[PDB]
RNA sequence: GCCAGCGAAGUGAGUUCAAUGGCUGAGGUGAGGUACCCCGCAGGGGACCUCAUAACCCAAUUCAGACUACUCUCCUCCGCCCAUU
RNA sequence: AUAGGGCGGAGGGAAGCUCAUCAGUGGGGCCACGAGCUGAGUGCGUCCUGUCACUCCACUCCCAUGUCCCUUGGGAAGGUCUGAGA
């Protein structure tokens, strides 16, 4: 029985070794303090034990036997005078509480969580859900005649090449748009900007005859160049209260700004609202969850049977109207319906249904992090069915919050949120959500969605973000039901790998233009010049010995010079964002195969052929341009920002295909004469007490865009990180078209993606796989 | 990554032959390959159904690691003394291919200088035991890494004798100042059916000889790995 | 103010299972403790015997568990092929062979315990074909998912 | 405008929101393509093999796919039987899963004709049964 | 390209024999037979003969043998399917010499009935739309 | 003065009987040398060779700030004494 | 005057080498879809008949169970206080 005995023997091992491992960790040796997850630890459990939870307070009152100057100043009006510096939004104190606080171009705005949580964003972004804070994306109303309105921006958003919003006729009732503004209709190539468009009109006019109205979301960079821009083109004109709106926009408010003035001819008003309601970006599978389980429509019937006795009246004149109390119904059963809707990336294009919201404190659940999965029902087939294909709510979409005077009313009761959390401690519900409604905060909202990698064909859907349009007096207000259901929220740096992940490029100023990029970029180069003289020698790689100037991203002043001098000679920051043409631009890079005529299928359902006297005549019709370029690495590769790329020679192609996984060749170091001025300098400066070029900066940049590397550098990486969705590097930066089309016309054969990259921090060329995908 | 591919030398009975079989499929072995003993004393040629072991094994060789079958190779293993005697192995090539990896023992440095140039052999047999006088040079031993040609060391120096354990640590390192450590293998023979080590201990066996830090983990992986991709083409 | 370990483990394979009933901590620390000074001499024999203990012993399954320095790992794990001849009152000959060499964390050095007993029973599932022996292995599994 | 120029984003295909809940008891695993075949099956085999260190405890797996996906998520499966070596029962579950495709060209006077398109889809189960 | 298949529904056809039901093959690709074999899998609704369909598929074909299935249940509306997942053994030989190899494709093989599987799922779980 | 918490998977290191600053080779910077090459202003650059790269010290939920222990190093401010003109 | 040699003090929101191969180790990441669900074409059957055959035409080859990718001890991690993650 030695086979029997040894089962015993071997259960038991696998039982004691898993109770060895599965009571240590609840042990934590032996300590109650410690048992806690690593989210819920804080460290001020000794001084005041009231940060600890109930059931784990009565050991703790068991632990204590055995083991400055007050403030009394009025708060209100000390921020009330720091809100005079900064813009100092309403969530302001519960992001600076928790987050990072960096002053930037506008104000200061949470970037980093003090907590480690760069794999928890990602982590809460595919599987679970997550919100975001962006109230800076300002908007500009404008009033006026359809006729008017249309031919003084026909020649800004150039039709015949981007996304159209004039005469689509299907994103004005049902969805919005996304594209690129630019300047009058003389064609610069020059400025550029994007917006996310919305159009709505009333239906049942149905004439260009009543009010039209249209908001311009842009980026504050932009916002003192799209105002004035849009200036330019159409026409040539007590008791303690919180300051919601600006004290900068409140101490302008008589002679400048909000600028709302008409116009004589046109009649287009021009209404500027930079700070007039906020805005907050929910992205998640179950953020489309618990955006329909916390937020509950208003209950049209309870109200406006016979209770009268206070305003809001406005939404009892709405209650009076038979057609809208019917309409409300049918808002709230499509909301409803989102429920049977599993996942926000099934919803055609960035669609628009707003609804009368019930403010969501009413419930407010006790617990924290209170995540629920779906009900196990999952009828209504033919009801989910209507809204995929169709989807055409234009009924049930009606932005009630496009009003001026209903607005001012929502904001004008100002409520307080503190006495309405003194309620549950007066009724003493136990378990229970009673709150009395004879008159409540019956205030609609907006939603619309985001899709995102339209263009990239990669994932189709990673980035599915809501966006909750809210006015300006329930800000934190409505923000704290959703940290209860389980939302961990990111930053900056959260809305930075919301656009690389994705391969589209940041709005600030990483993609170049001339009046907004050339800031950022110069305010990039003043933070890293400030951390590269702050290092001292010997620990820090010189770059005059390694690369070229760099991680300074601004020689495109004349490197797009040079690549135009090295072919003409055998307007200026052009951006072909024209997606006629990066339609063909994809299939010289794309697909890169040969088995029978084309790449990686035979028939293709498209146009292959080999014209390279036609890719000459879109250089001549587009001089000087700059065009973006996704790539993915292989294998062993890691991109860091400002990163070169480099064309490979003919002998990086043959050794390859000799070996696999076979790493990229080195790079020659290059002579530094600018060593025998330092020494020049630095007993020049010792001399006169008894133009700062030191290591890496000089004047002097036209001789080595030309040839100053082993490879021949064309492009450079703005968004330099390693990705979580592939399981790679991938990088992201901008290149030229006629540094692509040498490459291109050199290799009509195999893969022609394949080009090196050459870190500046490094020596090592490391090759990557261009594919356009637009 | 195809690891600890070692070499027994083992033949007495099938019941002492299957079962170091079942103890090299237990602890790491994917590759086991049995050696037979010629010299020059009897001069015996069983080449064509030597021991035939896919016919009398029961089909199912199963390791506890990456759970795949072993691949059973056939090695031979010539005791050369004379210079007449590697005239037989010029004979042998052409009328019976079998033999996969083909090994050799030289005793004579002018018989080890035609080995590692003119004789076609895969791997060289190099055991000295009780006091076998043989020097290593230099310029034999360039040729052979440059040609391809491996270096075997058999020891089992932990159960038999002690005097045996101190000529074999001292005829390597006579090898260690040499060969570098371009080809080196390190096998081990089994008469008992306990002589054999673990996957990962021969690791530690190849720095207890020295030769390396890290590249003595790949003198039982990668080593042993070019044996059979170089002796493939010497068969077909 | 603390130092790192290293814990190394090993298993026996043999034949004969009455020297696997012969497994004692006195008995194993004075195997170990003699054969480093009969391979090494009295460097490595005390080099090895300041932080040399032993903690896991299982005589019924045969793994063993040792600690070891930073420094002085590579004495221990290379005397291991050399641990021969087990004298006691009979005759026995077992020999020690490593799975893998854990940079100190129990857990997970207790993680690959259980990978590795896992891996056991189903292999022993097909080459053992014993109905007494299933309903064994089936108390094994129902008993592990209660954990 | 469906033969000179158009843009064709596929959407998405709904799975269910059970990927919230269903790595918590059970195991799912969503076999992709194009991106390797001895990735997957490692993945199957980690966490398949994961007591008390996975999720919470290795009690049962099973594996979905698409159209193109299904001829690689059934090669995953039968690979584990001979890999695993146990008893592991294999149940297939086939059901319609509905595919909406948007298209639409940069014209003003073009509008998104949304076509119907349908999918197959299996739910290979595998049990752990007790040999 | 030679191929030589084995045949490893072994102990299930046994009932499945004494109703003599009608067979569905999809070898490996063929386009136009979707619109043959479906005009036989309207007609057997038709045609008098017992609830047992029998389909099969390995290869590519693992992937259109459901496609198959499901639209004849668009039609049929069968209540109980067993797919069952077994080995393949394809030996084809193709020239480049003759060269021999051996491959092992995956199989399926799905069966719609109604009413023979009312004794039966233990642990069989055939769906039931 | 006094009053407010959540047992629920998974920290761009995340261990908890407490993992991780590794080796070799090639560079950077800081000294020293040239029978070597190029540019021709006695000069300079490149190539090659030798050597230094540390001390203080260790993650246990994380972050900001103060304080303290520091030198292979760089920047600013100076002192003392020697020698020279 | 020559900060020429040697030494010492104070101060900074100073900083405390990098890269390539290989190895060890704790992890993390590694995307449900081929416009193939009445798909297309070829030769016969046939113009209504296809237990019709062929094309990895969309290469995904392979005894297929990771030779895949990234990161892995600091400026003060050290004490030891103040403050935040309600």
């Amino acid at each position: 029985k030695y086979i029997t005995a040894s089962t015993f023997a071997q259960a038991r091992a696998a039982e004691i070794s898993a109770m060895l491992k599965a009571v240590t960790q609840k042990s934590s040796n032996s300590l109650v303090f410690q048992t806690l997850p690593r989210h819920m630890r804080r460290r001020a459990m000794s001084h005041n034990v009231k940060r600890l939870p109930r059931r784990l307070q009565e050991i703790a009152q068991k632990e204590a036997e055995k083991a400055a100057r007050r403030c009394h100043m009025n708060r209100t009006l000390e921020f009330n005078r720091r809100q005079k510096k900064n813009i100092w939004l309403e969530t302001h104190i519960w992001h600076a509480k928790r987050f990072h606080m960096v002053k930037k171009w506008g104000y200061c705005l949470g970037e980093r969580p003090t907590v480690k949580s760069h794999r928890a964003c990602y982590r809460a972004m595919t599987n679970r859900c997550l919100l975001q804070d962006l109230s800076y994306y300002c908007c500009l109303e404008l009033k006026g005649k359809e006729e008017e309105i249309l031919k003084a921006l026909s020649g800004m958003c150039n039709i015949d090449t981007g996304l159209t919003f004039a005469a689509v006729h299907c994103l004005s009732g049902k969805r919005q748009g996304s594209l690129v503004l630019y300047r009058v209709n003389k064609y610069p190539r020059e400025m550029l900007g994007p917006v996310t468009f919305i159009w709505k009109s009333q239906r049942t006019p149905g004439d260009p005859s009543e009010s039209r109205q249209l908001w311009i979301w842009l980026h504050p960079t932009l916002k003192q160049d799209i105002l004035e821009e849009i200036k330019a083109a159409c026409q040539c004109v007590g008791e303690n209260a919180k300051p919601i709106k600006k004290i900068i926009g409140d101490g302008t408010r008589d002679p400048c700004l909000p600028y709302s003035w008409i116009s004589p001819t046109t009649g287009i008003i021009i209404s500027d609202l930079t700070m007039e309601m906020n805005r907050f970006r929910l992205i998640g599978p179950l953020s489309h969850s618990i955006l329909t389980e916390a937020i509950k429509a208003a209950s049209v019937h309870t109200v406006g049977e016979d209770t009268e006795e206070t305003p809001h009246r406005w939404w009892i004149e709405t209650c009076k109207k038979p057609d809208s109390v019917s309409l409300h119904c049918r808002q709230e059963a499509i909301f409803e319906l989102l429920g049977g809707i599993t996942s926000p990336a099934e919803i055609p294009a960035g669609t628009i249904l707003g609804l009368t919201v019930g403010d969501p404190r009413i419930n407010l659940p006790q617990k924290k992090s209170k995540a629920l999965p779906n009900p196990e029902k999952c009828q209504d087939n033919e009801k989910v069915r209507q809204l995929l294909l169709e989807g055409v709510p234009v009924e049930c979409t009606h932005s009630f919050i496009w009003n001026q005077d209903i607005c001012k009313s929502v904001t004008e009761n100002k409520i307080s949120d503190q006495d309405l959390n003194r309620m549950r401690s007066e009724l003493l519900v136990p378990g229970s959500q009673l709150i009395l409604g004879p008159h409540e905060s019956k205030i609609p909202i907006l939603l619309i969605q985001q899709p995102g990698k339209v263009t990239g064909e990669d994932r189709l859907g990673w980035g599915s973000g809501w966006d909750v349009l809210l006015p300006k007096g329930w800000g934190m207000a409505f923000w704290i039901p959703f940290i209860y259901r389980g939302v961990r929220v990111g930053g900056l740096k959260e809305s930075a790998v919301h656009s690389q992940y994705k391969r589209s490029p940041n709005v600030p100023g990483d993609f170049p233009d001339c009046p907004a990029g050339m800031l950022f970029a110069e305010e990039q180069a003043k933070n890293l010049l400030e951390k590269y003289k702050r290092r001292p020698p010997a620990k820090r790689p010189n770059y005059v010995k390694l690369g070229t100037l760099a991680p300074f991203c601004c020689p495109w002043e004349q490197l797009t010079q040079d690549w135009e001098s090295r072919v003409q000679a055998y307007s200026h920051l052009c951006v072909l964002r024209s997606r006629k043409l990066l339609k063909q631009l994809s299939a010289w890079c794309g697909p890169s195969s040969e088995d029978s005529r084309g790449g990686r299928r035979a028939p293709g359902r498209g146009q292959q052929g080999l014209t390279r006297e036609a890719c000459l005549s879109i250089l001549g019709h587009f001089p000087r341009a700059l065009v973006w370029v996704s790539l993915s690495l292989l294998s062993k590769g890691s991109p860091e920002p400002h990163t070169m790329i480099c064309v490979p020679a003919k002998e990086d192609f043959l050794q390859l295909h000799e070996d696999w996984h076979y790493c990229g060749p080195q790079e020659s170091k290059h002579s530094d004469p600018f060593r025998s001025k330092i020494l020049k300098q630095k007993e020049k400066k010792k001399r006169e007490k008894r133009e700062a070029l030191t290591l890496g900066l000089w004047s002097g940049p036209l001789p080595r865009v030309t040839l100053h590397c082993s490879r021949t550098l064309l492009g450079f990486v703005t968004q330099g990180d390693f990705s979580m969705a592939v399981g790679c590097g991938e990088a992201l930066g901008f290149v030229s078209l006629t540094g692509l089309l040498d490459m291109l016309s050199s290799q009509p054969a195999a893969q022609r993606g394949l080009v090196l990259l050459r870190p500046p921090a490094s020596l090592q060329y490391r090759f990557a796989r261009i594919a356009i995908e637009v | 990554a195809v690891f600890a591919d070692l070499d027994l030398r083992a033949g007495s009975d099938l019941k002492a032959l299957r079962g170091l079989v079942e103890t090299a499929a237990h602890l790491g072995y994917s590759v086991v390959a049995i050696n037979h003993i010629v010299d020059f004393k009897e001069k015996k040629q069983e080449i064509e159904k030597p021991v035939a072991v896919s016919e009398l094994f029961t089909t199912l060789p199963i390791v506890q690691g990456k759970s795949r079958p072993i691949k059973i190779l056939t090695r031979l293993t010539i005791i050369v003394s004379d210079p007449s005697h590697c005239n037989v192995l010029r004979a042998t090539s052409s009328r019976a291919r079998l033999y996969d990896v083909v090994a050799v023992f030289p005793k004579t440095e002018k018989l080890f200088h035609i080995a590692c140039t003119h004789l076609d052999v895969d791997l060289v047999c190099i055991t000295v035991t009780e006091k076998l006088p043989f020097y290593f040079k230099r310029p034999p031993i360039n040729v052979a890494i440059d040609r391809g040609l491996a270096f075997e060391l058999v020891y089992s120096p932990a159960i038999k004798d002690s005097t045996m354990r101190r000529y074999t640590i001292s005829s390597a390192l006579n090898l260690m100042q040499i060969c570098k450590g371009k080809n080196v293998i390190i096998s081990s023979a089994a008469e008992r059916p306990l002589e054999i080590r673990g996957p990962y201990d021969v690791a530690n066996l190849g720095l207890l000889f020295g030769l390396s830090e890290s590249d003595a983990k790949a003198a039982v992986s990668t080593n042993c790995r070019a044996a059979l991709l170089h002796g493939e083409t010497r068969k077909t | 103010v603390r130092f790192k370990h290293r814990y190394l483990l090993c298993e026996l394979v043999s034949d004969d299972p009455r020297c696997r009933l012969s497994l004692d901590d006195r008995v194993l620390s004075s195997l170990v403790r003699d054969t480093i000074a009969r391979v090494h001499g009295t460097f490595g024999a005390a080099a090895c015997s300041i932080g040399f203990a032993v903690r896991y012993l299982n005589a019924y399954t045969g793994i063993v568990l040792l600690r070891c320095r930073k420094e002085f790992y590579q004495l221990v794990w290379s005397a291991l092929p050399f641990i021969t001849y087990l004298e006691n009152k009979g005759h026995r000959y077992p020999c020690f062979f490593n799975t893998l060499h854990v940079g100190g964390t129990i857990r997970t050095c207790q993680k690959f315990l259980i990978q590795y007993n896992r891996r056991q029973l189903l292999i022993l599932l097909q080459n053992c074909t014993d109905e007494g022996e299933r309903e064994a292995i089936q108390k094994s599994v129902t008993r592990s998912c209660l954990l | 405008g469906a033969v000179e120029a158009e843009l064709d984003p596929v959407e998405y295909t709904l799975r269910k929101r059970l990927p919230s809940r269903l790595p918590r008891r059970p195991n799912d695993i969503y076999v992709n393509m194009k991106t390797d075949f001895k990735a997957q099956l490692a993945r199957c085999q980690k966490l398949l093999d994961g007591g008390a260190r996975g999720q919470n405890a290795c009690s049962e797996i099973y594996i979905h796919g698409l159209g193109l996906a299904i001829n690689r998520a059934i090669n995953i499966a039968l690979q584990l039987q001979a890999g695993s070596f146990g008893s592991l029962q294999v149940a297939a579950n086939t059901s319609t899963v509905e595919l909406v495709d948007e298209l639409e060209p940069e014209t003003d006077t073009r509008e998104p004709l949304t076509r119907i398109r349908n999918n197959s889809a299996i739910h290979i189960r595998v049990f752990r049964v007790t040999p | 390209m030679e191929n030589f298949r084995k045949v490893r529904g072994g102990p299930g056809s046994g009932p499945f024999a004494d109703l003599a039901p009608g067979a569905v093959h999809m070898r490996v690709k063929e386009g136009s037979k979707i619109r043959n074999l479906m005009a036989f899998a309207t007609a057997s609704m038709a045609q008098p003969a017992t609830r047992a369909i029998v389909f099969s598929g390995c290869g590519r074909a693992t992937t259109k043998t459901v496609t198959c299935a499901e639209i004849l249940k668009r039609r049929l509306a069968g209540l109980h399917q067993v797919t069952r997942l077994r080995y393949r053994s394809v030996r084809e030989v193709w020239q480049s010499a003759s060269l021999s190899v051996l491959k092992n494709v995956p199989g399926l093989a799905i069966l719609l009935s109604k009413d023979a599987l009312d004794p039966r799922q233990p642990g069989y779980q055939p769906p039931n739309p």
